[PDB]
Formats: C-alpha cells, structure tokens, sequence
C-alpha cells in the first residue's frame, strides 16, 4: 500500500514533472544565464545553497528537512551588500538587485535542483549539509518510569526498620 | 649530521600526509622513527604535521623571507622521503639570510 | 579637511540615493554655469543650498536636481543683508560663489 | 571548600556602567534592565520619548502620571480602555490581592491604575 | 478613509502599543516602525512613520488595527507645495489625532454597528 | 538481536522503530508532526499537556503518545473524529484562561500556541467569565516573565531541575491556583539562563533585552557561530536591516545540542557603541580622521622606518585564520617574527594537533563512564561544554577534579588542588587511580589555563605519565583532551602562528621592539606593548588598543563578515555576514592586503577564496568545513623528544591549577562594552 500524502494536489505535481521528453531536457554551465539577459556581473557573486535550521522558538518541523519530499525546502542566497540609512528619514538605504529575490523565491526540494540551477545559471555555489536531528533519548529519563526508578538514590536500605 | 643542520638551513619545515591513505605510509614511517630525534637536536624549530582524508603526501619547507619550497613524497619510501628532505636541507643554505 | 571632506561621510556607490555627506551653498545657483555646477554635486549625493532672488519660476528647475531633503530653496536673497548669507552656510563646509554681472 | 565568589571585586568600565537602561518605578521594579534599541545612538539621545518628541510639549507619560489610581471592589478588575468595550482594548484581568494606594496594579493596555482593599488589608 | 491619523485615551496616553499588525498588513510597505518598552514599562514606539505619498489609503491598517489606534480621518484637503511635508512622522500624526479626535469619536459611534 | 527494532501500525503504516520508543517517536518516524506542548526533545517525560493524545485499537481511552510505550502490534490512528474532538476541546481549554495578550505579547509570530490553536483548534468561543489573574516575577534581569501567560507545560521546571541543575524554580499552589515561580524573590544564577524563554513555548517568559523591540517576521536569520569562547556554538543572527536584534541558537548535536551561553546571547548589544567606522592617524593635536590611502602610507613607513627585529605582531581572540595568516605572510616577508597571541601559550610547541585538542571529540566524550579534569573550570569556561558534562553525570559517568574546587552543578570527587597531588594521583597513593584503571573508557581533561603556567611541559608530562598507566590512550578510543576559551588559538595553532626561535631569545634577554601591530587586541599584557612605542591597531571597537594606539583602521566584527574558526576538537566552522559593513570598514584580510601592496611586497592571493586555498596549502584540513579529522597519535615519543622543555623551566609543585578565567561576563571589548553584562554584574552585587 502506497500512502505519502496522497490527498492533495501535489500528486498532479509530482507528475506531470517525469514527462518523458520533457524530463531528458539538459543545459551547459552558464548557458542558461545566457538566455536571463540580466547584466553579465550578476554571477560574479556567491550564492548559498542550504537549508534553514528549525528555529529555536517553536517545536514547529513542518517547514524543516524533515518534510523534505513534500515541500521545497533548499534556498539559495546571496552575501549582503553594502546598506546605509536616509539622512531625511532614517530609513534603510541599499543598492542590491539580489537583495530578495532567492529568499522569497527560490525554493527547491532537493540540494541537487538547486546545484543544477547554478550550474545552468553560472552562479558559484557552495553547499552546506545541515545538521541531522537526533531522536534517541539519553539514557536517564529514556522511558516514563525512568523519572520514578532505583536510580535517583540507589536501592533503599532497609536499616532503619524495627528491630533493624 | 643531517639532523642538527636541520636548524639553519629552513625556518620552518611542514609535513601533509593522510591517516589511511596506502601512499601516506612512508611519510608515516619515517615521522614515527625519525620525530624524536629530529626535535632533540633543536627543541623549538617549528615541525608541522599535518594530516587529512584523502590528500597527499608532500614535504614543504619555509625559509627567510617567507620564501618556501614543496616537494611531494607521495609513493615513496622512508629512505626516500629522507632524501627528498636531504634535497630540502641542500637548498637551504643558498637562501637569502634573515634575523641578523 | 584635506580629503575628509569627500570620504569621510560618503554613503553609497555615489547614486542618487547615495550620500556624498557633503553640505554646500551655491550662489548664482539658477545662473548658466551654477545650475550645471549644482546639479553635478547633488547627482553624487550631496545636499545642496541654492539661495536666490529671481523668480521661484526660473528655479523650479532646481527642484528635480535633488532627492527629498537636499535641494534646499532660500527665497528673497538680499547680497546687502549678510543674515541671509549666514543662514546659507550655517551647515555647508563647502561656500560656492557664481553671482556675476 | 569550594569558596564563595566575590562578585564586588568585579572590574566595571565606567563609560558602560553608565549607561545602563533603568526604570522608574512604573510595572515593574524600580531600576530594573530596560530594553533599548539602536536608534538614538547616533544622535546621542537616552530618553525613549526624546526619540520622537520634539520641544517641551507635555509627554504621554506625564499626562497618565496625573491620574490617581482607582479604587475597585473585588479581587480581579476588567479593563477595555472605554466605556463601550468595542471602543477600547481588548479585556484584560488585572490581579488586585496584594495592591495598595501606594502599590496598586497598572494597567498593560491603557496604563490605568486599580487597586483593592479586600486581600484583608 | 482620509488622512491617516494616530489615536490617544480620554487620558492622553497613546492608543497605538507597536503590536505592528498595521506595519505587518500594510501592502504598500509605507509604514516604518521602531519601538521599545518605556521607563515607566510601557511598551511604545519609539519611530512611527507613514509615507503618505506611498499611502493608498486602502484602510486596511485601520481594520487591522484591534485598539482603534490608527484611523483614516475625515481630512482629505492636505495637499502641500513640497513633497517632503508629506513624509508623515509620529508627531505630525498625533498632532492630526488631537485636531480630529472629536469628530473621528463620533463616527466611530456610528460605524461601530457595523465594524 | 532479539529484533531490537520493533514494528507497529500507525494509520495503515508499518514503521520500524527502535525498542523503548514512544508513540509520539513512531508518529515522528512516521513523518507525522503530532501536536504537544510539554514534550521536549533534551527534557524529561512530562505528560501534562494532553495534546498528544491518539487513538489505540483495543483501548477506548486516548493514549499519551508523549508518554505511551510502543507495544508490537500495535495500530494508532492519528485522524479520526475523536482525535480531533479529543484536540479541539483541549485547546478550548488552554484558552479559556489564557489572557488576551496577543497584541503585546512578544512571541506573536513565534507563538506555538497560536499556530496550534490555528491548526488544531476552532474559531470561536464560549466562555464569557472571569480569567485567572497572575501577578509576574522577577528572576533577574535577562528574562522577562508575564507569569498570566503561563500555561504551566512545566518545561521551566524541568529545565533548570536537569541541564542547569540549579533546580531553582517549582510549582506552587494547586489546581486553578497552581503558580509558577520560586516562592522567595530569587535572582535566576544559572549562567545558561537565557535557554528557558526559548524552551517556553508561550511568551509567558521572554528576553527582558529584547522585549518590545522588533517582531520575529521582521527579521533576517543568518545562520552564524558562537565566537565568545573555543566550543563554537552554532547560532542564528535575526537583524533588521544593519542593525542586530537578537541572536538565536541552532541544532548541532556534535557541539552545542540546543544551547547557548547567555555570555554568547545577550553580548550583541555592545556593537551599537564605541564602534570604529574610519581610519584614524595621531597627528600632533591626537588621533584624527584620515583617508585608507593615508593611514595606509602612515603604516607603510613606520613598519619600513624599523628594523625587522624591531616588529612584533599580537593576534586577539576574535580574529579570524584569514587575517592571521595574512598579517603572518605579512610580517614573515619582511624579516620580522615576532608572533604573539592574546590567548596565551604563543610559545608552545604546536607539531601535533592531538596534542592540544581533544581527542575524544565533545560527542564521543559522552561515550567514557569517568572523566578526568586536571586545573580547569568548564563551568566558567565553556557553560555550554558543562552542560552536556552534566547530561553525562545524569546517567552514570562519574567525573574527578584536579585543581580549585569549584561549583560545577553535579557532585564530583576533589582528589588536589596543586601538581604534588597529581603526582601523588599517578604514584599509586590515591585510590581515583584504581577508579581510573578499572574504568573501561576513562576520559582525561585539560583547561587552557594549565598552558598558561610557565611549566606547562612539565604539568604535560605529568598528565601524559598517568595517562599511559591508566591506559587512558588505547586501541579504539582515546580519554585525552585539550580544550580551550578563545576561538582564534586553535586556527593560529594549526597555522603556526608562532614566534621564531630568534624572537624568543629576544625577549628572553629582553630585546624591546619599536613597531608593534595589533589585531583586534585589547588584553595584552604591559611586557609586549612597550611604552612609547608606535602602535597601529586594527580592529572594530574603540577600546584600551585603540585608545594608546596611533593609527587605527577600522575592522570588521563577526557579525559583518565570514571568518574562518576552529574549535578546541578540530571541527571547522565559519561564522557568515548578517548585516552590511558599519561606517568605512573593510575586509581584514584586505586591509592587510592592501598594506602588503603599500609596503611593498604584495601577497600572492587577491580574493578570499585564494586566502583560503593558501590555508589549505598550508594545513589540508581547512578545506573540510564543519568537519574533523581523527590525529595522529606518537604514543610518549613526542613527550620524549619535548623532554628539554621540561628540564629547563622545571615543575612547580606549590601553584594551585586554577582559572584564568576571572570575569565570565566580561572577557573581551564586546563584552567589556555590553550593557547588559554589566547589569548582569550589577544584579550579583546587589544581592549582598
Ligand atoms: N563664459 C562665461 O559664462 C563665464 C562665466 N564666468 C562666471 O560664471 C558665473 C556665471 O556665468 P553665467 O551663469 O554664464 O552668467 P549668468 O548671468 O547666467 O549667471 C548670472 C547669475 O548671477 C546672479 N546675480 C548677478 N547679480 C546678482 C545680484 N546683484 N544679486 C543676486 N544674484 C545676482 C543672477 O541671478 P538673476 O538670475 O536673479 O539675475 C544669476 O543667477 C558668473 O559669475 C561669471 O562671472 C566667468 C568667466 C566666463
Ligand atoms: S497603530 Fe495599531 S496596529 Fe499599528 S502598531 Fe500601533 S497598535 Fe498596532
Ligand atoms: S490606509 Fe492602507 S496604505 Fe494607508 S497606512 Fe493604512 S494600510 Fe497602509
Ligand atoms: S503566548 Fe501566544 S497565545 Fe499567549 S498571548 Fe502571547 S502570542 Fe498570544
Ligand atoms: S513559565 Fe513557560 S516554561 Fe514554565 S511552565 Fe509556564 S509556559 Fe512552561
Ligand atoms: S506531550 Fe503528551 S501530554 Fe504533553
């Protein structure tokens, strides 16, 4: 029996991605970002491939690696440009065209698309794994009796009973 | 000796090496037979070993000046990655001179 | 002073939205030459003060040279007042002059 | 064994320990760490409301500082900011055992007092 | 909806707290807000600026807001020479609430039947 | 094996799941998020909440997956109507009181409450009375606490009982009465202290020096690391335009779990003062604001001006491996060597990384049943470090001390206090040596503050002697470790950031030099820095350095840029830029860059790539980012071939093995200009 959230639009998605024809499709490095028309500088820079850490606020692990098959979850960065404040205002001032772009935008559910991605765009990456979660519990306090077993105090001394 | 002229000819001496690699084995050889003695001499010439997976063996020698010439020793034997330090030592003495 | 005039205060690539943290007071601003002169040092980012006596008309032209806040008009100049001229460069570093006759 | 430490020989620069945010008695303790933010530096400025009120005008501080706390019966007082609740703040339940004339309890919402003589005092 | 305006208490004390949900819900990007508890504890801005000339005057920001802080009051008749006067800070906007507090308290005594 | 791994049903699914294992585990091996609010990973059961609730076949009760034992065969379902009920009426009754905070509430946006009443919950309510009012509490000045937000998950509790160990906060009252608090008016003395308000899952508890500041939606996440000390937390930045707001911890089991250092989380608040934004030179009126092109040709002659012997270079403790090697070729290529650290132990012979990391690894440790420590305080030197020391006493790993007898939060067994006790410890007089010898996995660990002592050959000889006879270093595992309390040591070790032979003669007959450059350096000692000497001082906050400096070029902190730093084991880590340059700063590594050009002599690299691959050409292992290598291990021969050292300079058996460590709050100018340490300090001197 198959069952990977199969309620859902998703699955229309999921195909309809491994088009025979359409899924053979393949471009050079830098090629792609021939075809962009964006000033020829904009892959001079370095980019970030990653995934973001659960935040250390929520117990929250939908938007983790966790889901990893169900949601796009590898973003792609680029490092922050200078940024200064407006002498009338005091607002922040910047000059960045990448200043959002990956961050609102570029979304990818394996490390890979976005390695094709860069490489079709020309964008220098680099990659960084994240950090596997662990789910095996210490040794103390491994199961719920574990809070109330011998192990506290040791095995209770029965030296202070009448008659000793 | 070699070892106690191991003091003037260089500033410093530098050692890569990996831990498992098959061609590392020399190089390991010859540190483990040779660090003891080769520190005796001068107790203070910095000696650098190195070690990562996956990388090279290679001697590297820092003289005056920061000038600084490598050698790799990769498939060698403990004999030879001594003479390839012999070489090193040899180059040593025509170098341009620094501290004063 | 010897070059702190242009760097210390510079904020920005040199655009418009860029600061130059240059402050001047152009006289003759609306004339030929200091129209071109003011706008060529707002361009990079500098705040500019353009005291005149001809008509805000023939200064409206001035208005578009700078961003919000540093196009700085000064109406009814008066040469024989030496008020008005203190309160031109009561925060400029930098004095230019292009009245002629 | 395992001696206390002397926490007083601690060496404090000056010009930091100056500076520090404290607070007037208000909700909370009196001196208490008060949360600043970066603007205002620059201008050298290290009073909250000086960041964006300009001249001698009467400040919102001092114009609820000049209302006496008010005197409720019961333990637990609802606050909506206006007659009408939909014209005000959301309700909020205000703890009065423990409150007095001199200590009573400020509101979070609108920044009135209430206070209860019934906790047997 | 007119001109955006900032709302106190009977009292005097300001309305707006800086929950930011007029910042957060604002489409146009034209609100900028700084904030930090006060001496007294109380938590109030400390920057609170709306580009009226980036302001569409959609009154979302008075929909969202759940203490009547900020309203679009009944002045529409503000037009200025500079462009500059209309970079709307926290002073001129309180300044705005105390001129048009009465008539805005009396239309919200109407519309709050139906908000 | 008896099948170690058991197998169970949830919805229709077989999962394999380890023995012992909850429901809640099985969900989660399951790929289903359930739920809960009093459960954490790093905390004991709780079973409190009521939100785990799920369905059993063959019970007709729900079932506390936090809680629950898996049983073989057995099937949970997770959606039907009952689960929902089960969860929309639970969450009815966390609201119920709950007061109407929201808007000044700081964890909207963040709140776990809100986003699981969302999910989970319904849209209205029926209740019309009046809530429960809770006065708050005061615990010290980092947190914050709005005690009627409270929704007693006890996570608090559980918290401070177990990875602090100050056990310091409880339960008082019963029922709708039940208060969260201590009963007396108590000052929260945990050093982790911070970690509570992100452990709350409300905004019951918050950071007081972030309170009312800026909202979570509003902010920037960089994911960094902490450079505060030599573990190398992994953090993430949240900053709002240039300006930093608070800084977060992040996952990494092999360093920090889910810790931090308040020292490392309330310390950002000192880059909004004293900041160097220009270069500066002194003229004949004083220091004053000069051109890079300026200060640079200023630098250039006066380290031309000297001879090369006349040069000394200092490396601080926040500089990256990038500026070290760079100011090293720097300073190498034009005769001077000269090498000093702000770390101590400059001097100390660095030819084998094992001898001067640990070993052992900070995950392996928790593999050794007993741990050995010779002169050092973690607790005060790595908060985070003790922690995890801790969750290994939790389970039976016991631990031995040699030096000052310090609180540590867990009992522990003092054998000395001073070298002849640990000689002792090693002659068979004590009996921890038998502990020792019996112990199938020993751990042996060594503080910074023994490499500070002037025989420190000796203290290493004497460590490695009781080592071999306990057999601490065998087959398959090693007990040996060295830590450390600054980040920039271990890179400038690796690198060889170390003084010539030539220069220690120099100062050993006291040969003064004339040109001295400092790197982010503000805890010299007077014997490096002579007076009237001409000083130029690179860094990024105004502080004792700069102020005695004469030309000063303004840096970039941390927080601006992606240094390289390695960790006391090997691992390493690089910190990543959040917000943009402050004032005319530039890159360090391109400042010196720029002063080689001037000079005379340019560095071979031009880009920060190139800089990395001349690190990797000199110690292969920089190129494995957030990775270790296992080192070599020479058995005695190294001791034996370091056997001068110790003959000269011999042991002192009189000086207690202490810390050097003697202002946690306060160890460099960052902290030194903190706000809220100083209240910190304040706080612990006004309790008497
Ligand atoms: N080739 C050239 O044009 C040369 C120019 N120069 C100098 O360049 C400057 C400008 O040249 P240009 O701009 O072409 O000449 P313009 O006549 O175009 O500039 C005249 C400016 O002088 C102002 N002005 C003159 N007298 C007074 C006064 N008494 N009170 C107030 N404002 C006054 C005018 O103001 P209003 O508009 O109200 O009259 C106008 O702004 C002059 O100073 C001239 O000497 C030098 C050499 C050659
Ligand atoms: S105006 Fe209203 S919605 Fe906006 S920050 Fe203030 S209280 Fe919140
Ligand atoms: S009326 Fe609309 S555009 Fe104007 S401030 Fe409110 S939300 Fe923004
Ligand atoms: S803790 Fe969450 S639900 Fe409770 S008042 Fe704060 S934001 Fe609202
Ligand atoms: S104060 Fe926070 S952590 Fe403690 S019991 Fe209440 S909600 Fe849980
Ligand atoms: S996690 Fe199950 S009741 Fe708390």
């Amino acid at each position: 029996e198959f069952a990977t959230a199969s309620a859902d639009y998703s699955i229309a998605m999921k195909k309809a991605a491994e088009i025979t024809g359409a899924a053979e499709s393949a471009m050079g490095p830098k090629e792609g970002g021939f075809t962009a028309g964006v000033p020829l500088d904009t892959f001079t820079r370095k980019a970030r491939i990653y995934a973001p850490a659960r935040t250390a606020s929520q117990s929250g692990l939908a938007r983790t690696v966790d889901f990893a098959t169900t949601t796009p979850a590898w973003k792609i960065e680029f490092e922050p440009t200078a940024k200064w404040q407006n002498p009338l205002m005091g607002w922040t001032s910047s000059a960045d065209p990448l200043e959002n772009v990956g961050r609102s935008a570029l979304v990818f559910y394996t490390k890979e698309e976005a390695m094709r991605f860069c490489e079709k765009l020309g964008w220098e990456y680099e990659v960084t794994e994240p950090n596997k979660r662990r789910t095996q519990r210490t040794k103390r306090y491994m199961q719920y009796g574990d809070n109330f077993g011998t192990k506290r105090a040791g095995v209770p001394d029965l030296s202070t009973l009448p008659s000793n | 000796a070699w070892r106690n002229s191991l003091s003037k000819s260089m500033q410093e001496l530098r050692i890569h090496l990996c831990q498992t690699s098959a061609g590392s084995k020399g190089v390991r050889d010859f540190i483990v037979a040779n660090y003891a003695e080769m520190k005796k001499a001068n107790p203070h010439f910095p000696i650098l070993i190195r070690e990562c997976a996956g990388t090279e063996a290679s001697l590297t020698a820092r003289y005056d000046f920061g000038a600084e010439k490598s050698v790799n020793v990769q498939g060698a034997t403990t004999g030879a990655v001594q003479q390839q330090l012999e070489q090193l030592i040899l180059a040593g003495q025509s170098m341009p001179k620094s501290g004063e | 002073y010897s070059s702190t005039l242009m760097t210390a205060d510079k904020l920005g690539p040199g655009g418009r939205s860029s600061v130059s943290g240059i402050t001047a007071t152009v006289f003759g601003a609306n004339g030929f030459l200091g129209s071109y002169i003011v706008n060529e040092l707002a361009k990079r980012g500098s705040q500019v003060v353009c005291p005149f006596r001809s008509t805000e008309n023939e200064a409206m032209h001035l208005k578009q040279m700078g961003d919000l806040g540093q196009i700085v008009l000064l109406p009814e100049l008066d040469i024989r007042n030496d008020d008005d001229i203190k309160r031109a460069i009561s925060r400029s570093n930098v004095i230019i002059n292009c009245v002629g006759m | 064994v395992v001696p206390t430490f002397d926490w007083k020989k601690v060496p404090v620069p000056s010009t930091t320990a100056k500076d520090i945010p404290v607070t007037v008695k208000g909700a909370t303790p009196a001196g208490d760490l008060r949360a600043t933010s970066g603007l205002g530096l620059g201008d050298g400025i290290k009073n909250h409301t000086d960041k964006w009120l300009d001249g001698d005008k009467k400040s919102p501080m001092e114009y609820i500082n000049e209302v006496a706390p008010i005197k409720v019966k019961g333990l637990v007082v609802a606050s909506y900011g206006s007659d009408d609740p939909a014209l005000g703040c959301p309700v909020e339940y205000i703890n009065l055992k423990g409150t007095s004339l001199e200590n009573p309890a400020v509101c979070k919402y609108t920044g009135n007092r209430y206070y209860s003589d019934d906790w047997k005092g | 909806r007119g001109e955006h305006a900032l709302r106190r208490y009977p009292t005097g004390e300001e309305r707006c707290i800086a929950c930011k949900l007029c910042e957060a819900i604002c489409p146009a990007q034209a609100i900028t807000i700084e904030a930090e508890e006060r001496e007294d504890g109380s938590r109030r801005t400390t920057r609170y600026d709306i580009d009226m000339t980036k302001c569409i005057y959609c009154g979302f920001c008075q929909e969202a807001c759940p203490v009547d802080a900020i309203v679009e009051g009944p002045n529409f008749e503000f037009s200025t020479e500079t462009r500059e006067e209309l970079l709307y800070d926290k002073q001129k906007l309180l300044e705005n609430g105390d001129k048009w507090e009465t008539e805005i308290a009396t239309n919200l005594r109407t519309e709050s039947l139906y908000r | 094996p008896p099948s170690d791994h058991l197998e169970v049903f949830v919805n229709e699914q077989p999962v394999k799941i380890p023995k012992g294992s909850s429901v809640l585990q099985a969900c989660d091996a399951a790929g289903i998020d359930i739920p809960r609010f009093c459960y954490h990973q790093r905390l004991s059961i709780a079973g409190n909440c009521r939100m785990c609730l799920v369905e059993v076949e063959k019970v007709p009760k729900p079932v506390a997956s936090c809680a629950m034992p898996a049983g073989p065969g057995m099937k949970i379902k997770t959606e039907t109507p009952m689960v929902k009920k089960a969860r929309e009426g639970v969450m009815e009754f966390l609201l119920i009181n709950h007061p109407l905070d929201c808007p000044i509430c700081d964890q909207g946006g963040e709140c776990d409450l809100q986003d699981q009443a969302m999910i989970f919950g319904s849209d209205r309510s029926r209740f019309v009375e009046a809530k429960r009012a809770v006065e708050d509490k005061n615990l010290g000045p980092l947190v914050k606490t709005v005690m009627t937000r409270c929704i007693q998950c006890t996570r608090c509790v559980r918290f401070a009982s177990e990875v602090a160990g100050t056990a310091e906060l409880g339960v008082t009252g019963r029922g709708r009465d039940s208060e969260i608090g201590t009963y007396v008016e108590k000052l929260m003395g945990s050093e982790l202290s911070g970690n509570v308000v992100d452990l709350c899952p409300v905004g019951a508890l918050t950071s007081k020096p972030y309170a009312f500041t800026a909202r979570s939606w509003e902010l920037k996440g960089t994911e960094s690391i902490d450079v505060s000390d030599g573990l190398g937390a992994n953090i993430r930045v949240d900053a709002r335009g240039t300006e930093v707001m608070r800084i977060l911890p992040r996952l990494n089991e092999a360093v920090n779990e889910e810790w931090l250092s308040d020292k490392g989380r309330y310390q950002y608040d000192g880059l909004k003062h004293q900041r160097l934004d220009k270069p500066m030179v002194k003229g004949p009126k004083g220091l004053q604001v000069a051109t890079w092109q300026d200060a640079l040709g200023a630098a250039a002659a006066a380290l031309t001006s000297a001879a090369p012997g006349e040069v000394r270079g200092i490396a601080g403790k926040l500089a990256d491996a990038e500026s070290m090697v760079a100011l090293m070729d720097l300073l190498r290529g034009l005769g001077a060597g000269d090498l000093a650290h702000e770390g101590g132990f400059s001097d100390m012979p660095a030819d084998v990384r094992s001898t001067y990391t640990a070993n052992t690894t900070v995950q392996g440790l928790e593999q050794s049943d007993l741990v050995l420590l010779v002169g050092t305080n973690p607790r005060w030197e790595s908060p985070v470090f003790n922690a995890r020391l801790r969750k290994m006493f939790l389970d039976g790993t016991q631990v031995g001390l040699v030096g000052a007898p310090v609180d540590l939060t867990y009992k522990y067994e003092h054998v000395g206090s001073d070298p002849a006790a640990l000689a002792a410890l090693a002659a068979g007089q004590h009996p921890f040596l038998e502990r020792l010898k019996k112990a199938a996995r020993p751990a042996v660990v060594v503080g910074p503050g023994v490499l500070r002592r002037a025989d420190r050959e000796a203290v290493m000889k004497a460590v490695h002697e009781l080592c071999g006879k306990a057999g601490v270093v065998k087959e398959g595992w090693n007990g040996f470790n060295v830590i450390h309390d600054t980040a920039s040591r271990v890179a400038a070790l690796d690198m060889g950031f170390g003084p010539s032979a030539a220069a220690r003669a120099r100062r050993a007959q006291g040969a003064q030099p004339k040109v001295v450059y400092l790197l982010g350096s503000d805890d010299y000692s007077e014997e490096d820095v002579p007076e009237g000497a001409f000083v130029i001082y690179q860094g990024h906050h105004g502080d004792r350095g700069a102020s005695r400096a004469n030309v000063v070029l303004p840096g970039a902190a941390y927080t601006e840029k992606s240094g390289l730093y390695v960790n006391f084991e090997g691992r390493v880590q690089q910190t990543r830029a959040a917000v943009p340059l402050v004032g005319d700063a530039r890159e360090d590594w391109a400042i010196l860059r720029a002063l080689s050009e001037v000079v005379g002599k340019r560095l071979p690299y031009d880009s920060h790539a190139a800089v990395r691959a001349r690190l990797a050409g000199i110690a292969p292992h920089f190129a494995n980012i957030d990775a270790v290598q296992t080192p070599v291990w020479l058995n005695g021969e190294y001791v034996k071939g370091v056997e001068a050292l110790a003959k000269a300079a011999p042991l002192q058996p009189s000086a207690p093995l202490t810390s050097t460590i003697s202002n946690f709050y306060m160890t460099d100018a960052i902290s030194r200009a903190s706000r809220t340490m100083a209240k910190c300090i304040q706080a612990r001197q006004q309790t008497k």
